[PDB]
């Protein structure tokens, strides 16, 4: 359920 | 490029910003110089009904990272490692190795200091044309 919102560093 | 066949396994990286230093991993979907991935474990909604799929650069991709004298070898401070976090690769330096036999991981990107047990890291590799190393 890891998003790229909720996967970036920045 | 034989890796690049659409079903093959690639590591993927980004340009973008937050995304720094990141291995993420998927498959090829299409290729067309850009083509098309499927992200492995990254979705574009939240209930991860829909695989994240993207465009990017055939420089941004790689194979899958080469795999038992190797997994075995000890971490040293200052060897270069992925750590396995927020559900891809991140490259960091070891700082720290500790009593338990966890690390202490300094990335130099975010300015994170993040402490992981062995299971969660990766020797790094690098691959440049063709070759790994
Ligand atoms: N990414």
């Amino acid at each position: 359920a890891r998003t790229k919102q909720t996967a970036r560093k920045s | 490029p034989s890796y690049l066949k659409p079903g093959s396994a690639v590591e993927i990286s980004s340009d973008e910003i937050g995304f720094r230093g990141s291995w993420y991993m998927g498959k090829v979907i299409t290729i067309p110089v850009k083509c098309q991935v499927e992200y492995t474990t990254l979705f574009f909604d939240k209930e991860g009904t829909k695989p994240l799929k993207e465009v990017v650069d055939m420089s941004q991709l790689r194979p899958p990272a080469p795999p038992e004298i190797e997994k075995k070898k000890k971490i040293v401070v200052g060897e270069e490692v992925d750590a396995f976090y927020n559900d891809g690769w991140w490259e960091g330096d070891v700082t720290e190795v500790l009593d338990d036999g966890k690390f202490s991981v300094f990335f130099r990107s975010s300015k994170e200091q993040i402490r992981f047990r062995k299971d969660e890291l990766r020797f790094h590799r690098e691959w440049v044309d063709g070759a790994w190393k």
